[PDB]
RNA sequence: ACGACCAGGGCUACACACGUGCUACAAUGGCGCAUACAAAGAGAAGCGACCUCGCGAGAGCAAGCGGACCUCAUAAAGUGCGUCGUAGUCCGGAUUGGAGUCUGCAACUCGACUCCAUGAAGUCGGAAUCGCUAGUAAUCGUGGAUCAGAAUGCCACGGUG
């Protein structure tokens, strides 16, 4: 229901609910809840306090909250001031993984303006 | 000073990677950690300290154990 | 990405002239053509002029620049937009 | 192609013949070994500055009659136009038109 | 603070044996430190002003004074009475705390720092320098930052000429290039 | 010098428009478990088994095979069970950040692939326009040429139909 992570988990299932917290996906959720020793198909409903407190112990071992957003912002800022190729691509909203820019660069450029 | 119009101003702890620790009054609200301080700077000391124990150049060294 | 086991790739000519520089300090911004090499911590000190196709852009190396290649800090395509 | 590119490719072939032997034994084996002498394998990576052309990766398969860098076939060593006009005269054994 | 104690024992004696002062009231001392952020672009959006003044409240523990235009200038489309800048005057204990905080933590934060100039002495003994970004101070955490901004730092001294000002600052471990 | 050699760059850019494809917008589906049926092809500076290591891409050791013998090589749709129950979702995977592996003298521009993390548009598409008459359309996998490495392209093969 409520976890130490600011993100509040949805009632349906457990592995999917864990994925709702930003920074934890399927495998980390698979590893965390299997370290909890609980069946994976249980909901947060039909569940007591004695499991989500154990989940708070295990999730806190991974660095997963909006503090992870601070890391990615600081990593992005490392590429900005570095004067690297990735920073000028991050500066102009261009793709940085070497994708083609002549066409099919919408997901970076954004919808075209006239 | 006016009473309520100013921000909170507390004495806290500042910790540097070279280990020098300072008791500084500020508005951070909690203890904070400095990767570089005034003793930790090549310019002031003229010595260019190499203690990057918690650092990135060190990651580059353990990663590739290249010799001189 | 270099395979780690092979280790960082450097140009022997660049390594030789940068150690001559690192001993006698900064005399001039030494220029080079090898943009494919990484920058070593020992070379983190001098100013390196990387060739970008026609000129040699001088880029002073910082501590965060270590590990990254030289050619990341030398742009080759001049783009200032489309309507100017 | 031009005579310069055929002269350029022969050179690469020739150099590779000499260093093909030199390289794999000393350099590649040392670079891949698990013992991995940190000092000595590092030394030979700096030592991998022999002529670039002596690399077998620099060889471009050109047609042995014309020098076409495209449309190559490793079965015949020729380009696409050359293998078609050589097969049409029956100058290649067992090569007839396919139909199934 | 720390440098106020450090001033009163070491700095006063290190200066009167150097300039041969006859009175201890003759030595240079610092009046105030003025931090001036001129936002300028506030006329387009004044909520930006509400951010930038708050950064001064993050830097020093003092609510800043929102300065006005003082006159109508057509070169910048501002009129007289428009709030355009923020200024904090630091005196006393808060000045000394902020001065140690700047010398110890902030000034060893500028990238590729290679010594600030001794040429900027105002010609009577007051020092002035200009920071370009606010994230050199440890209180400014960048994820909540709207825009990086510059900051004027003005050191006001009791010096009569510039050499007394540079000798007062250089006794406090000032990084003069 | 419009000839020749070399290093680096570019042919990969990007306010845009078009063609051809891949992936989707989901429940005739996604996901997890167990399990079934191919054809065709390639291989010696090559195909590389078994075993061990690593979550994995891969690494180490190391046979057999110039091949109806060995290898690539476990076909997938399908079948049975369980869950998700119409949501921008257990859909979709774009993008991005960290950590990697291989090849190659060298993966910054400008390779492929793996792991973790984020989870964009998109909910069936206007005028208009394309292909197809049967093992065809539609769909699902497989191989090869080119090739050190680099296929959603191309050239072939079978399954359902
Ligand atoms: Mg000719
Ligand atoms: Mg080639
Ligand atoms: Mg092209
Ligand atoms: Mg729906
Ligand atoms: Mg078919
Ligand atoms: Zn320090």
């Amino acid at each position: 229901a409520r976890i130490a992570g600011i993100n509040i988990p949805d009632h349906k299932h457990a592995v999917i609910a864990l994925t709702s917290i930003y920074g934890v996906g399927k495998t980390r959720s698979k590893a965390i809840l299997a370290a909890a020793g609980i069946a994976e198909d249980v909901k947060i409903s039909e569940l007591s306090e004695g499991q989500i407190d154990t989940l708070r112990d295990e999730v806190a071992k991974f660095v997963v909250e909006g503090d992870l957003r601070r890391e990615i912002s600081m990593s992005i800022k490392r590429l900005m001031d570095l004067g690297c190729y990735r920073g000028l691509r991050h500066r102009r909203g261009l793709p940085v993984r070497g994708q083609r820019t002549k066409t099919n660069a919408r997901t970076r450029k954004g919808p075209r303006k006239p | 000073m006016k009473k309520d119009i100013h921000p909170k101003y507390e004495e806290i702890t500042a910790s540097c990677s070279c280990g020098n620790v300072m008791k500084i009054r500020s508005t951070v609200g909690h203890d904070l950690n400095l990767d570089v301080c005034s003793k930790c700077h090549p310019f002031f000391t003229g010595k260019q300290r190499d203690v990057a124990t918690g650092g990135r150049v060190d990651r580059f060294n353990k990663r590739f154990n290249i010799p001189g | 990405p270099r395979s780690l086991k092979k280790g960082p790739f450097i140009d022997l000519h660049l390594l030789k002239k940068v150690e001559k520089a690192v001993e006698s300090g900064d005399k001039k911004p030494l220029r080079t053509w090898s943009r494919r090499s990484t920058i070593f911590p020992n070379m983190i000190g001098l100013t390196i002029a990387v060739h970008n196709g026609r000129q040699h852009v001088p880029v002073f190396v910082t501590d965060e620049m270590v590990g990254h290649k030289l050619g990341e800090f030398a742009p080759t395509r001049t783009y200032r937009g489309h309507a100017a | 192609a031009k005579q310069s590119m055929k002269a350029r490719e022969v050179k690469r072939v020739a150099l590779a013949d000499k260093y093909f032997a030199k390289r794999a034994e000393l350099k590649a084996i040392i670079s891949d070994v698990n013992a991995s002498d940190e000092d000595r394998w590092n030394a030979v990576l700096k030592l991998q500055t022999l002529p670039r052309d002596s690399s077998p990766s620099r060889q471009r398969n050109r047609c042995r009659q014309t020098g076409r860098p495209h449309g190559f076939l490793r079965k015949f060593g020729l380009s696409r136009i050359k293998v078609r006009e050589a097969a049409m005269r029956g100058e290649i054994p067992g090569l007839k038109k396919a139909s199934w | 603070a720390k440098l106020h104690d450090y001033y009163k024992d070491e700095v006063v004696k290190k200066l009167m044996t150097e300039f041969n002062y006859n009175s201890v009231m003759q030595v240079p001392r610092v009046e105030k430190i003025t931090l001036n952020m001129g936002v300028g672009e506030a006329i387009a959006d004044k909520k930006l002003l509400d951010n930038a003044a708050a950064d001064l409240a993050a830097i020093s523990g003092q609510k800043p004074l929102i300065t006005k235009a003082r006159k109508s200038v057509a070169g910048f489309k501002i009129r007289q009475g428009y709030p355009i800048g923020c200024k904090v005057t630091l005196r006393g204990e808060r000045m000394w705390e902020f001065f140690e905080r700047l010398i110890t933590i902030a000034v060893p934060r500028i990238r590729d720092f290679r010594g600030l100039s001794a040429k900027s002495f105002d010609g009577r003994g007051n020092y002035s320098m200009g920071v370009r970004e606010q994230i050199i101070f440890p209180e400014i955490d960048y994820d909540k930052v709207d825009r990086v901004r510059g900051l004027d730092i003005t050191i006001t001294t009791t010096a009569k000429s510039d050499e007394e000002g540079r000798a007062l600052l250089a006794a406090f471990d000032f990084p003069f290039r």
